[PDB]
C-alpha cells in the first residue's frame, strides 16, 4: 500500500508499506529512505502521536494518507 | 440563471460548484470563503457553508476552482493545527531558514537541522549561540545597536500581539469582549493572555468586581498596553543614550 | 461588495416576508452594515414590552458573523447590563457563511424565550432561573414593565 | 534595506524594501512571496498598526526589523 509522509518543509516523501506495519517499521523505512534517525522523527496522523508499537491498521490510515512527519533534537 | 446561496448573484452553471450535497455557490463564494478560512478568521475544514449540510466542499471541486497559491497554503495551515493538535505550541522555528523542530522547551540550543542552515541560535533572542556564550539576551542585545533596537521593537511588540497557545498565531481584539476564539479552535483571555476553559474565567458580577479576583469580560487593555509600549520605548532610548559616546528613537510614534 | 450584494438581497426577502417577532427594520442604503429593529416576544415574562436591538455587520460578511446589541435594557441570563449577547449561532467558532439574518433573529428570539442558565452572561439571574421561574419571571415581568 | 516579515502561521520571509515605500507597496511584495491577500493582511509594527495611508518612514520601520500579522478578532 503507498501512503505519503509530509515534513515541515513540504517534501512528499512516497511509502509503500503494508497496513499491519508498525510505527517502527515506517519510521526506520523513513530513515533507509531520507537518513533521518528514527528516535527523532516524529509521526503525526489527524493530530494524534503515532506510537512505535501501533500498527497503520491502529490508526486506520487509508490509502494514499497523509502522515506529517516533525523532528526532535 | 441559477442564484447562489452565499452571495445572492445569479450566474450559470459552469460558473457554479457543490459540497456532496449537491448545494450550489459560485466559484467566487467558495473563494472568498477559502481565503477567509486560509489567510483569515475562519475554519480550517472548508465545510459546506449552508448549516443543514454537514458534509463539505469535495476536495475535487476544491482542486478545480481554488487557485494553486490558496489551496497548498490550505495544505499547510492544515499541517499547522495538526502540528498543534499534536505537540502542542512547541513548535519552533529556525530564525534563519523558519525549519520547524521540536524541542522540550527546556534547552535553547536550536542547531537548524537543515543542512542548507545548520545554524546554532538561541530560541528566546533569535541570537547566534557562539556569541551568546557566557551572556544573556539582555546583553548580547545591548551588545550592538542592531540587536538593541530589535529587540525593543519585539518587545512593543509582544506588548500587544497576543499568542494562541495553539497554533501560534498573533492576535489582536477589533472590538467585543475579552474572550478570543483563535480560528484553530483554542479559546484564551485578552487580558491574562491564558488559555480559558470557557466563560468561568470571568467575572459575572455586575452589582470594581470584590468578590472575585477573575478577569473582566470587557475592560479594553489598550490603555495599559500602549502605555508599557511606550515606557519601553523611553526606558530604551534612555539606555542607548546613557551607553552610547556622544552618540546620537527605536519604534513608531506614540500618538 | 459581497456584502453589500447579500445584505440587499436579504432585506428584498424580509420585505417580501416580514418577520413575525422582528418589526420596524430600519437600514439605511447608504450603510448596509448597520440594521436597527424592534423585538417584540410571544410569550411571558417578555410579551408586555418590546426591545430596540442593533444588528452590526462586518465588512467581510457573510465569511464572518454580525454581532447583535440591545439598545433596551431587558432582565436575562443570557444578556448584560450594556445588550451583548453570546448567540451561539453567530459565535466566530460556529458561524457558517450561508446563515441568514431571518435565522439569527429566529435563534435570538428562541434564547428570549427559553433561556440557558448554564452558560450565563448574568449568573444570578441564571441561578434566578434555574432555581424558581415563577420568581424569575415575576422580576423579569416587573423589569420590562419599568 | 532588509526587513522581515512574520506570516500567520509564524515563517520568517525576508524582504527588501526602501524606507520611501508604502504599505501598499509592502502588502504587494508580502502578497507576491506568500500569496496572502492585502486586504486580509493586517500588520503590526512594535506593537502599532500599519495603516496603508501612511509610510514605512512615518512608523520608523529601519534595517532587519520584523513586521507581523496578526488577525484581526473578534470579542465575543
Ligand atoms: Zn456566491
Ligand atoms: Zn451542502
Ligand atoms: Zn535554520
Ligand atoms: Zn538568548
Ligand atoms: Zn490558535
Ligand atoms: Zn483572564
Ligand atoms: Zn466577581
Amino acid at each position: 500500500m503507498q501512503i505519503f509522509v509530509k515534513t515541515l518543509t513540504g517534501k512528499t516523501i512516497t511509502l509503500e508499506v503494508e497496513p499491519s506495519d508498525t510505527i517502527e517499521n515506517v519510521k526506520a523505512k523513513i530513515q533507509d529512505k531520507e537518513g533521518i534517525p528514527p528516535d527523532q522523527q516524529r509521526l503525526i496522523f489527524a493530530g494524534k502521536q503515532l506510537e512505535d508499537g501501533r500498527t497503520l491498521s491502529d490508526y486506520n490510515i487509508q490509502k494514499e494518507s497523509t502522515l506529517h512527519l516533525v523532528l526532535r533534537l | 440563471l441559477i442564484e447562489c446561496r452565499c452571495c445572492y448573484g445569479e450566474f450559470p452553471f459552469e460558473e457554479l460548484t457543490q459540497c456532496a450535497d449537491a448545494h450550489l455557490f459560485c466559484k467566487e463564494c467558495l473563494i472568498r470563503y477559502a481565503q477567509e478560512a486560509v489567510f483569515g478568521s475562519g475554519k480550517l475544514e472548508l465545510s459546506c457553508m449552508e448549516g443543514s449540510c454537514t458534509c463539505s466542499f469535495p476536495t475535487s471541486e476544491l482542486e478545480k476552482v481554488l487557485p494553486q497559491t490558496i489551496l497548498y497554503k490550505y495544505y499547510e495551515r492544515k499541517a499547522e493545527e495538526e502540528v498543534a493538535a499534536a505537540y502542542a505550541d512547541e513548535l519552533v522555528r529556525c530564525p534563519s531558514c523558519s525549519f520547524p523542530a521540536l524541542l522540550d522547551s527546556d534547552v535553547k540550543r536550536f542547531s537548524c537541522p537543515n543542512p542548507h542552515c545548520r545554524k546554532e541560535t538561541c530560541r528566546k533572542c533569535q541570537g547566534l549561540w557562539k556569541e551568546h556564550n557566557g551572556l544573556t539576551c539582555e546583553e548580547l542585545a545591548e551588545k550592538d545597536d542592531i540587536k538593541y533596537r530589535t529587540s525593543i521593537e519585539e518587545k512593543m511588540t509582544a506588548a500587544r500581539i497576543r499568542k494562541c497557545h495553539k497554533c501560534g498565531t498573533g492576535l489582536i481584539k477589533s472590538e467585543g469582549a475579552n474572550r478570543m476564539s483563535c480560528r484553530c479552535g483554542a479559546q484564551m483571555c485578552y487580558l491574562c493572555r491564558v488559555s480559558i476553559n470557557g466563560y468561568d474565567h470571568f467575572c459575572q458580577h455586575p452589582r470594581p468586581c470584590q468578590e472575585c479576583s477573575r478577569c473582566s469580560l470587557w475592560t479594553d487593555p489598550t490603555e495599559d498596553d500602549e502605555k508599557l509600549i511606550e515606557e519601553i520605548q523611553k526606558e530604551a532610548e534612555e539606555e542607548q543614550k546613557r551607553k552610547n559616546g556622544e552618540n546620537t528613537r527605536i519604534g513608531p510614534p506614540l500618538e | 461588495m459581497a456584502a453589500s450584494r447579500r445584505l440587499m438581497k436579504e432585506l428584498e426577502e424580509i420585505r417580501k416576508c416580514g418577520m413575525k417577532n422582528f418589526r420596524n427594520i430600519q437600514v439605511d442604503e447608504a450603510n448596509l452594515l448597520t440594521w436597527q429593529g424592534l423585538i417584540v416576544p410571544d410569550n411571558p415574562p417578555y410579551d408586555k414590552g418590546a426591545f430596540r436591538i442593533e444588528i452590526n455587520f462586518p465588512a467581510e460578511y457573510p465569511f464572518k458573523p454580525p454581532k447583535i446589541t440591545f439598545k433596551t435594557k431587558i432582565y436575562h441570563p443570557n444578556i448584560d447590563e450594556k445588550g451583548q449577547v453570546k448567540l451561539p449561532v453567530i459565535s466566530a467558532e460556529n458561524w457558517k457563511p450561508a446563515t441568514k439574518t431571518d435565522q439569527v433573529i429566529q435563534s435570538l428570539i428562541a434564547l428570549v424565550n427559553d433561556p440557558q442558565p448554564e452558560h450565563p452572561l448574568r449568573a444570578d439571574l441564571a441561578e434566578e432561573y434555574s432555581k424558581d421561574r415563577k420568581k424569575f419571571c415575576k422580576n423579569a415581568e416587573e423589569f420590562t414593565k419599568k
